[PDB]
RNA sequence: CCUUCUCAAACAUUCUGUUUGGUAGUGAGUGAUACUCUUUGGAGUUAACUUGAAAUUGCUGGCCUUUAGGCGAACAAUGUUCUUAAA
């Protein structure tokens, strides 16, 4: 997760950065094979200022010169809201692996008409939208473990959660 | 107004003066001096209680800086002029640029001079003080004129000729050559460089009398008192030679009943 | 010798890279052509040819000299102070020629004269002269003249 | 014999007493420290005097600087006799105005006026060429 | 044996930065008792320094908002005086290598001109901003068993709203939010963000490096200009760029 | 033996700014800045107008 | 061993005009004609010249603040305390 960590006077820089650079290049010429044989650009364009409003995959446009049952297009055509509350990132990218759209409060503030889903962990819960569906973040990870759908029952604030044991 | 018929009294009776006669080859400075019109103000409270390095350009319907540079033929110092442009200002300007605007009315630019080499090339106060004492004619933009003090040195702004004149070449956004064409015709021609000093003295300096037509310097005092009596709360007005002692013309007395 | 420095690294010479990369830029202006201008004021810059050095003395033209102290064949170099005595140019001997090298692109250059200077600079040159004329020439003179040495180790 | 008191010329600009102490004071420590200001502006003469502890102080300090390059100029420093004494410096300061009122009352200047114009025109005669005025 | 050129250098520089504090002074206590008659232009001026290199001019705007100050190394050998170490001091700048967070309004404006020629202004991205609080930032915080002069990284939510439940404020990707705003509350996140640190951003030392050094001493003096005309232009410079070297 | 483009249109330069006096183009900085030799001058512009303009 | 305020507004269209504001100095020395007060204490102004930033002691303006700062800013004010220009 995206934390300022203490750096560690104990490790020594000057592998880990061998390390780096030999998967940097090996990694780059494989993502060169993977963007070529997906058929697209291997440079990723980005809009600048999409890139202001966040620092992720979603700032990168990709061009083009089905998909797996079922987890991919799992929730299609399905309309999220991500709270400012929730971590962006991972949640943003489930979503992408989805397919779903991803609106967030955090980007809009730096400048909602088909949402239907808040992810969001908090206890009291403001504007209490009977339309919108509330739903603690666990559902999409035990969603993808599974591949499926199940209930939000336990996924609404404030229900406890089952302690999720992933598939390993 | 101001009685024109003494004014011509006194610059006959000057005439007069100067009139009056092992000697030099070359001649003395103080036989140049005994022959120059200064006009003088007395004025109440010419402070703005500050320093005021700037000139103030008075509008005059004749232009001695023709006849000073005929007969500065003549003399042995030649009369130049000297303009102070920024770096992207000298960039952009050219020199025949200027010759041909200037010969259309037949005056001269000597020289065009960057901040850069009066703080590199003049950085000495003997260097310096010979440039400046070569001209008599020095103009800066008046976004550097306020730059100026640190790099003309003091022994500049002592006399009237080696203090700058603020000119703009600017308009608009950006500068127009046009504007330093016609800019340059304004501060030549039809305008005088005033000093502002300090106390209830003001020293105007009109210049020698063999330059122009003696009535003719009767209707550029007359002019000049107007407009400073338009300006200023004026004490008294004495014209003199700075050999001569002063010629009273014009006072007004209820003008220090009003100061307090 | 810090300012001496100072004031000589003003006036390095060009390098042959420096110099070639400016032939290329004028050589592209001209084979476009695109002749810009015909202008340029002058270089300037130290002398450093020994020979040249010299050559510069007996006219004299050398505002300047720096003589290096250590050269092996030392013999080079031995008239130089009494040439610049008798020429009235205001030598000075510099410690280490490499340091001459250094300022002039060279390995060693054990000799420094300095002619042309701009008028930014030549105020900077005269009082440099007259440092250094007090500096060497009245402090060193007369123990110039004293056998040095002799003592044993 | 030589004594103490220093004469020290040709200062850079802005090098001030302050300076000379925070400077002088590596040398060893000094009795005094003045510069040779002007009046109406107080800005530096160039010149200035210092005092120390020794006399073989001073003439150390002397030897390191009498022909020492900085800040442009060089500088100049000697020891004085052992007969000299410091005199008469003051730090000066810009002395700015003061604006003091007009004793006499308006009529009684206004009378001035009027006898200073006609004694003036009394000076056109004296000198004298004629002026009606 | 200190010196005896750096002793003079110096005090001429404490001459001119004295000086143009004093006139900095002068002309704003002109604008603000507003006894204006003779000064130079009545409002002032934003300049911004992008890509040889572009310098747009924007008049003021009579807004609050969101800067990001960035504390340099000052110029060359200077001694600086108590009224810019004083409002230096009130902003936390010293130890150089820290950005901090800041206002804009008119009141707080006249600083800005007066610390210019020791900080950078300007303004950064929320991605940007974003990765500066995600990355770095340390709390001064009270906790379990300490002497408690200790700082914590920003990782436990919980200690976040334990400080700030009062303002309701939290989970930092909130903070992030509302520096971001400024709407509700963001002075209590320059008293609970309080310490900030950069790194410095050359290896420095050594021939690989050196290089680097110049050039970027050459970039640093294009892109400062030094006013000292007490109508200075505010110089705002991209921070997003900038937050690829120093973030 | 002909003249070659750069210093011909050299020539046609200094025919243009002086004319055909030759004490005055003598004297010239810009564009005389090799300072050539009076007569020089006058041998290379009669075998440039002999070879273009008469 | 540093580098110096390198533009502001208003009106107007004339292919750019018009008005207003924005500038503390290098020290020393020579010196013309004067001006103004101050209450004799002189003070503040006025031509012109010299000089490698030259150099030898011109004895203690006033007012106000704090324990040095403003008089070119009055609830005005100021310090010498920035470290990868190290070691």
């Amino acid at each position: 997760f995206k934390f300022p960590e203490n750096i560690p006077s104990d490790v020594d820089f000057r592998i880990m950065l061998t390390f780096l650079e030999f998967y940097s290049t090996l990694l780059h010429f494989v993502l060169y094979k993977l963007y070529t044989d997906s058929g697209l650009i291997y440079p990723p364009k980005l809009d600048l200022k999409k890139d202001k409003i966040i620092s992720g995959l979603s700032s990168y446009i990709l061009e083009s010169r089905k998909y797996d049952s079922p987890v991919a297009s799992l929730f299609s055509a399905f309309v999220f809201y991500v709270s400012r509350e929730v971590p962006i990132d991972i949640l943003e990218f489930l979503i992408l692996s989805c397919g779903g759209n991803v609106i967030s409060e955090a980007a809009m503030d730096q400048i909602m008409s088909k949402v239907t889903h808040q992810i969001v962990d908090r206890p009291v819960l403001k504007n209490k939208v009977a339309g919108r569906t509330y739903i603690q973040p666990q559902w999409i990870f035990d969603c993808i473990n599974k591949g499926e759908l199940v209930p939000a029952n336990k996924y609404l604030p404030g229900e406890a959660l089952p302690p999720h044991l992933s598939p390993w | 107004a101001i009685p024109r018929e003494r004014v011509i009294k006194a610059v006959n009776e000057l005439i007069k003066f100067t009139s009056k006669p092992k000697n030099l080859l070359e001649d003395d400075e103080e036989e140049l001096k005994k022959d120059l019109q200064l006009i003088v103000v007395n004025n109440k409270s010419f402070t703005g209680t500050s320093k005021s390095f700037k000139l103030k350009l008075l509008n005059v319907k004749h232009s001695f800086y023709k006849p000073w540079k005929e007969a500065s033929a003549t003399a042995v110092k030649d009369f130049k002029v000297l303009l102070i442009l920024k770096d992207s200002d000298i960039k952009k300007v050219s020199e025949d640029d200027l010759f041909d605007q200037l010969d259309s009315e037949g005056i001269k630019v000597d020289e065009i001079i960057c901040g850069k080499d009066l703080k590199t090339v003049y950085k000495a106060y003997e260097a310096r003080n010979a440039f400046i004492s070569q001209f008599s004619l020095i103009l800066a933009d008046d976004s550097i004129v306020t730059s100026l003090p640190k790099l003309m040195g003091g022994k500049a702004y002592n006399k009237v000729e080696t203090t700058p004149i603020s000119i703009r070449t600017h308009a608009n956004k950006e500068f127009s050559l046009t504007t330093l064409t016609n800019n340059i015709k304004k501060v030549y021609m039809n305008q005088l460089p005033v000093k502002l000093p300090r106390g209830t003295t003001l020293n105007v300096h009109l210049g020698n009398l063999e330059w122009l037509r003696p009535e003719e310097f009767v209707d550029n005092v007359e002019l000049i008192s107007e407009q400073l009596i338009k300006a200023y709360q004026i004490r008294s007005i004495f014209i003199k030679t700075n050999r001569s002692p002063v010629l009273p013309l014009y006072y007004n007395q209820d003008v220090l009943d009003e100061l307090e | 010798a810090a300012e001496t420095f100072k004031l000589f690294n003003k006036y390095r010479p060009e390098t042959a890279a420096e110099k070639k990369e400016r032939l290329t830029k004028e050589a592209a202006a001209v084979a476009e052509g695109k002749s810009k201008q015909d202008a340029s004021p002058k270089p300037y810059a130290v002398k450093y040819g020994l020979n040249h050095v010299v050559a510069l003395i007996e006219n004299k033209k050398a505002k300047l000299v720096l003589i290096a102290n250590d050269v092996d064949p030392i013999e080079l170099v031995v008239f130089l102070p009494a040439l610049c005595k008798k020429m009235g140019v205001p030598y000075a001997i510099v410690k280490g020629k490499a340091r001459l090298g250094t300022l002039v692109n060279q390995k060693t250059s054990a000799v420094a004269a300095l002619t042309e200077v701009r008028a930014e600079d030549e105020a900077a040159l005269a009082k440099l002269v007259s440092t250094i004329d007090a500096n060497f020439a009245d402090k060193y003179d007369e123990v110039k003249k004293h056998w040095g040495g002799g003592i044993l180790g | 014999e030589y004594s103490g008191i220093i004469y020290v010329s040709r200062l850079p600009h802005g090098f001030h007493e302050k300076e000379l102490s925070k400077y002088f004071a590596q040398f060893g420590d000094l009795k005094e420290v003045r510069l040779a200001r002007n009046k109406k502006t107080g800005n530096s003469r160039h010149y200035g005097f210092l005092e120390f502890v020794n006399k073989e102080d001073a003439m150390i300090a002397q030897e390191s600087m009498n022909n020492y390059l900085l800040m442009g100029h060089l500088l100049q420093v000697r020891v004085l006799p052992k007969g000299a004494k410091i005199e008469k410096l003051y730090k000066y300061k810009k002395r700015v105005l003061v604006e003091k009122g007009i004793t006499k009352p308006v009529k009684q200047l206004k009378d001035n006026m009027k006898q200073k114009h006609e004694e003036r025109i009394k000076k056109l005669a004296k000198s004298g060429i004629e002026f009606k005025w | 044996f200190v010196r005896a050129e750096s002793i003079v250098a110096k005090t001429l520089a404490t001459s001119r930065e004295k000086e143009r504090i004093k006139r900095v002074s002068i002309l704003e206590d002109k604008k603000a008792k507003n006894e204006t008659q003779h000064i130079a232009s009545g409002k002032d001026f934003i300049l911004k320094i992008t890509e040889g290199l572009i310098r747009e001019k924007t008049t003021y705007d009579g807004k609050p908002a969101l800067l990001f100050i960035v504390r340099v190394r000052g110029p060359l050998a200077v001694n600086i005086p108590n009224k810019a170490f004083k409002i230096l001091s009130l902003l936390r700048l010293v130890e150089t290598n820290t950005g901090v967070f800041v206002k804009l309004t008119k009141n707080v404006y006249p600083l800005l001109k007066v610390i210019a020629p020791y900080v950078v202004i300007g303004k950064p991205s929320l991605s940007s901003i974003r990765s500066l609080i995600q990355k770095r930032g340390r709390i001064i915080y009270k906790g379990e068993n300490e002497a408690e002069p200790h700082e914590i990284v920003l990782n436990d939510n919980n200690i976040v709203e334990e400080q700030l439940g009062d303002h309701g404020i939290i989970c930092v990707e909130d903070i992030i939010h509302e520096i971001a705003t400024m709407g509700e509350s963001f002075s209590v996140c320059n008293f609970f963000l309080q310490p900030f640190k950069l790194n410095r951003e050359v290896s420095g030392f050594g021939s690989l490096n050196r290089l680097r050094k110049i050039k970027q001493r050459e970039a640093e003096s294009r892109t400062r200009q030094f006013s000292n005309a007490a109508t200075a232009p505010v110089i705002e410079v991209d921070i997003d760029s900038l937050l690829a070297k120093l973030n | 033996r002909s003249q070659s483009e750069r210093e011909e249109e050299w020539l046609e330069k200094l025919y243009k700014k002086h004319g055909d006096d030759y004490k005055k183009m003598f004297f010239d900085k810009k564009l005389n800045i090799y300072q050539q030799s009076e007569g020089d001058l006058k041998r290379r512009l009669l075998r440039w107008k002999k070879r273009n303009g008469i």
